[PDB]
């Protein structure tokens, strides 16, 4: 059935609590079962279901959302696929001692528009595997996507020892249905995505949360490093599903002594540079209210030129600024997801450093980080950008997210998302999620 | 009759490669290692590069540092007694060359110790026949290779040699289950050896690839993958000696070219030309590597010609010829107008093999080598009896007698050119 | 059968337990398990990544004979060493005739 | 602790909560109504989780 | 073609039972990858094609 | 009828190995060896039989 | 499709992943001339189209 | 993993489209 008012989103919330303990009684042996013929039915089916986020959503290549389903469905089955965490774990026999475990309860969630599928699938591979559930409430332009892949998982987990209901969905949501459930007194987490919009209201609720963002992560050029490659590796990982992958480059700090030959080489591959009068043009269209618009999220590179009202050729990549100061005025730090960037200027190598600290912090959580040099000339440059930084990735050498397929690059690299936080204060460092903060565990003794 | 081209399982080669195939033996079951290694390449920090990585996981090690310049049948038999005192399970060869025979006699009689080396020297001495058999071997142990020098295929080959302490006799094995299970070629620790042994080795390949092609045992498999040696060098080589370290793209192709001629001639035997080398490089103090370097030149005059003693049915009509072969080197490699003869490709071959002795620097006689007119005369004939019986003439088409094989150590002590 | 806190000295209770205190939360909502603290908590850790070069390989079987007239005699080579049983894999045109 | 949490910080919290004490008929008497009266007059009863 | 790539399959679940064939089809699947490994092939058994 | 759809099969198994992203100095000198000998015998070997 | 995917690996081709098959691999182009040599089917003077 | 341009979709039914009726592939 449908979930359109609040009157029957407390029959909802009641149902599952039905199957929920049900589900908290069964066996290692028969949780390994459902786990198998869940994660296969979602690479089964990876496409008919990207092609149909397309028409809708109205952004997003369709030749990049077929290697990103695959990417977050058998990653998921490959590690945790031997990890104890139901029955016993554990047994120390010097006086008598066990460990045994159990769940939570149920696991609100939230979703948005950009990656309406991927962040799907993998929210119900682990509250399964952990003896749980899940509801959703996502957003209005993708509605029909996100309710789709919640249901193959399903219908997939039922003929094979599972209950009848365990995993839900609203459809046709606003926002003030939103409200009611994470003020309901039986949910106790919350995994919110998205940009610095709502993350920002979960962690004030009176209730436990983690959430999985996304801030500027700066590149920094020297002199002794290679400009034929390090040019070429920035600009193929940012045109890549028109750059909302969360965490690519968003700004590119570079010295001196190098920048006259670090310019125009970005206009003769896929570069067009702007110095002039069409630099406010651009800056009146990704800021209108003090906040991010909707209008060019996800859309190509020609397209928001024709916003403003000037003209490019159509094989454009990218478009790229150049400004000086840092700080909230000017917009081009705040994360855009989009196919732009900005360049900045600074004198020498240790000043640099000092001009990407001052970024991070800016939009309140560290993701990565990646310098450009030479690694075999350069052992004490590469280690004092180690002790300077404040993030959980620093990247050398190697751009951001990933490539697609056609190479070699390193392998054993968690995805971007999966990669969250626990507030938004300041200098705090984030973590890799998984089947260890669903479970809280016990001692006995005798 | 059944060719054959047999090979190991697995060869990883690239620029950084050593400490991530090594990771791959002990992953696997393989508790107990045994090392063994040259002496030079202990004394200096070569060998710790691969005791210290086996270390931090946690396997026992011992290195075993007494092999010379060619083994004696007394050394070999030291690492037999020391095997079956620890019980090893994987032997790690290191070095080129010699240091790698002497790792492979030391494996077999320790599967096999009751085996008295009087029945591993007369039922196998040629790789033609497959009459008899030889025992089951990997039972408890299994074999690595690593090369450091440019020039010498031996890890991929069956082909291992020793001499006796008393008589002064040698004693070759062949047969095709002394293949190590695991082959590794790196670059990264031939970066610093000096310039004058980068141009033996790499002036042994030539050699050792241009015989594949001519002999009467080359398949439509073997054939192809020596005329790829041959093209890497005459790019390269000549940009490996000038500037050394400078250029460590140039580097890194000799020595993975030479590895692939060593897939040449263990499918199909050597011609004389590797013959005659070894005892003019082993009773009179010559490095392997120069010797065939001095003769490559004077054998493709007497290959090439009517030659009234050839056998029959084999080489002169189940196998084309021998002339023609070598023209078809004259056209893939680029030394040769659109318009020419068979031989006037031969001496446009002849001319680029002596302008590379040119500036690579090398002597043209054996005079100048350091060898004088005292023990040349009166030894010419217990050495031109040896070339006879070591291992050859089931290649080299012409079918050789022992008053002819002197006239050419005799015309390469004065100059002179070889011609009937 | 064990008091909550511990005792005093006079006695031999357990000894590896963990005191009372020392044993905190994160939340106060409702169905909430504590956990000990400890020098896991005050530590955020990082990682680094360079840039390592690929590697290639060249594998093959152990044997491939060829010529005319070499099926009988390389499958004399298989029974002289030991082995009893054989099963074997066919289409059907490849056993309807003699091949 | 309770408005510790609520601060715009992160936050733990060393709590206490009133744990009880079950006595069945298969047990022992001579011995668990002895070892409760230890562990409350220890420090009078402040002890947390007594 | 189509026999002999049917006689590499019946060997591998002859020689390990107890594993299925939804295991082998999410981890093996482009030759490129060195992580994971195969069980060991070749105890009671050796194909000749 | 199937000494061509088979042997044009081959040609193509190697005119993709001689330019892709993985090659290196070793797959390379097998997969010219099989153009060369395709061509001087393989209208040979359907006119006549 | 070989006589005509051919004339699809030898021209400008907008989108092309980086890092490799454009400086670490040379080129598609060259190496499709390199067999009309070593085939013989080339005069001694021409160009690479 | 090889065929080095990295293809899309809307130029892979072109050649299916084009080798059915006989002509030949051009940009
Ligand atoms: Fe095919």
């Amino acid at each position: 059935m449908a979930v359109t008012n609040v009157a029957e989103l407390n029959a909802l919330v009641e149902r599952v609590k039905k199957a929920q303990r049900e589900y908290a009684s069964f066996t290692q042996e028969q949780v390994d079962k459902i786990f198998r013929a869940a994660a296969l039915a979602a690479a089964d089916a990876r496409i008919p279901l990207a092609k149909m986020a397309v028409a809708e959503s109205g952004m997003g290549i369709v030749e990049d959302k077929v290697i990103k389903n695959h990417f977050a469905s058998e990653y998921i089955y490959n590690a945790y696929k031997d990890e104890k965490t139901c029955g016993v774990l554990s047994e120390d026999d010097t006086f008598g001692t066990i460990t045994i475990a159990e769940p939570i309860g149920i696991i609100c969630g939230i979703v948005p528009t950009t990656n309406p599928t991927s962040t799907a699938i993998f929210k119900s591979l682990i509250s399964l595997k952990t003896r749980n559930a899940i509801i959703f409430s996502p957003h209005p332009r993708a509605k029909d996507a996100t309710n789709k892949a919640a249901d193959i998982v399903l219908q997939a987990a039922i003929a094979a020892g599972a209950p009848k209901d365990l995993i839900g969905w609203i459809d046709q949501p606003s926002v003030e249905l939103s409200n009611a459930l994470m003020h309901h007194p039986d949910i106790n987490l919350i995994l919110a995505t998205g940009g610095p919009g709502m993350v920002k209201a979960a962690y004030s609720s009176g209730k436990p949360a983690i959430g999985v963002g996304a801030g500027n992560t700066p590149v920094v050029i020297d002199e002794t490093a290679d400009i034929k490659r390090a040019v070429a590796s920035v600009l193929m990982s940012k045109t890549f599903d028109n750059g909302v992958i969360c965490a690519s480059e968003q700004s590119v700090v570079v010295v001196d002594s190098v920048y006259d030959a670090v310019r125009e080489r970005f206009a003769t591959h896929g570069g067009y540079l702007l110095q002039g009068k069409e630099l406010k043009a651009v800056q009146d269209v990704i800021l209108k209210n003090g906040a991010l618009n909707a209008a060019i999220v996800g859309q190509p590179a020609y397209k928001i030129a024709e916003l403003a009202g000037f003209s490019v050729p159509e094989n454009t990549k990218i478009l790229i600024g150049e400004v000086t100061v840092v700080d909230e005025s000017e917009p081009f730090a705040h994360e855009k997801l989009s196919p732009t960037l900005a360049m900045y200027r600074a004198k020498d190598f240790e000043d640099a450093v000092e001009k990407a600290e001052k970024l991070v912090a800016m939009g309140g959580i560290g993701h990565t980080s990646c310098l450009y040099t030479d690694q075999d000339n350069q052992p004490a440059r590469v280690s004092y950008f180690g002790q300077k930084m404040k993030t959980a990735r620093i990247l050398i050498n190697t751009p951001a997210s990933q490539g697609g397929i056609g190479d070699l690059y390193n392998f054993k690299l968690a995805p971007s998302l999966t990669l969250g936080c626990g507030s938004w204060g300041g200098n705090s460092i984030s973590e890799n999620v998984g089947p260890k903060h669903l479970i809280n565990k016990k001692t006995v003794a005798k | 009759n059944m060719l054959w081209h047999k090979l190991p399982k697995s060869i990883y080669f690239r620029r950084g490669s050593l400490p991530i195939a090594l990771d791959e033996v002990i992953t696997d079951g393989h508790k107990r290692a045994l090392i063994v290694t040259d002496r030079f390449l202990f004394n200096n920090g070569y060998a710790d590069q691969i005791t210290s990585v086996l270390k931090a996981a946690g396997v026992e090690t011992e290195v075993f540092f007494e092999v010379e310049a060619d083994p004696t049948l007394s050394i070999v038999r030291k690492g037999a007694e020391l095997a079956n005192s620890f019980k090893p399970d994987v032997i790690i060869a290191l070095g080129g060359g010699s240091p790698m025979d002497a790792a492979k006699i030391m494996w077999v009689m320790y599967e096999h110790p009751e085996t008295h080396f009087e029945e591993l020297a007369l039922r196998f001495m040629d790789i033609r026949k497959r009459i008899y058999k030889f025992p089951k071997m990997g039972v408890k142990a299994k074999m690595i290779a690593v090369t450091t020098t440019s020039g010498t295929g031996s890890e991929v080959t069956p082909f291992a040699v020793v001499t006796d302490d008393a008589t002064g006799q040698k004693y070759p094995l062949a047969d095709y289950a002394l293949t190590p299970d695991m082959a590794i070629v790196d670059a990264n620790l031939v970066m610093d050896m000096p310039k004058s042994l980068c141009a033996f080795g790499g002036l042994d390949a030539v050699t050792h690839a241009m015989e594949a092609y001519v002999s009467v045992l080359a398949s439509e498999f073997s054939d192809g993958q020596a005329l790829q040696a041959l093209k890497l060098l005459k790019e390269y080589l000549p940009a490996s000696y000038h500037e050394g370290s400078k250029n460590p793209v140039a580097r890194e192709r000799v020595h993975s070219a030479a590895t692939i001629a060593g897939i040449a001639f263990a499918n199909a035997f050597l011609g004389v030309c590797h013959s005659m080398a070894h005892k003019l490089g082993s009773q009179f103090h010559i490095p392997h590597g120069l010797a065939n370097a001095l003769l490559i030149c004077n054998v493709i005059r007497y290959n090439a010609n009517d030659n009234p003693t050839k056998q029959t049915a084999f080489s002169q009509y189940d196998r084309p010829q021998a002339r023609r072969r070598y023209a078809e080197i004259a056209d893939h490699l680029g030394l040769s107008a659109p318009g020419d003869r068979t031989a006037a490709k031969i001496e446009k071959l002849l001319a680029w093999l002596e302008t590379l002795k040119a500036e690579l620097g090398i002597p043209k006689s054996i005079r100048e080598a350091g060898v004088q007119e005292a023990d040349f005369l009166a030894n010419v004939d217990k050495l031109s009896e040896d070339a006879f019986d070591d291992q050859c003439t089931g290649a080299n088409p012409r079918y050789p007698l022992i008053s002819e094989l002197k006239q050419i150590l005799l015309d390469t002590y004065y100059g002179r050119d070889y011609v009937e | 059968n064990t008091p909550a806190s511990q005792g005093g000295i006079g006695d031999l209770y357990n000894f590896k337990l963990a005191p009372s205190l020392t044993l905190g939360c994160g939340s106060w909502g409702g169905n909430s398990i504590s956990e000990n603290v400890g020098p896991k908590h005050l530590i955020n850790k990082k990682t680094v990544a360079k840039r390592a070069e690929n590697m290639l390989w060249h594998k093959l079987p152990k044997s491939i004979y060829f010529r005319r007239g070499s099926l009988p005699i390389a499958l004399d080579e298989v029974i002289t060493d030991g082995h009893k049983r054989a099963l074997i894999v066919t289409d059907r045109f490849l056993f309807n005739n003699g091949y």
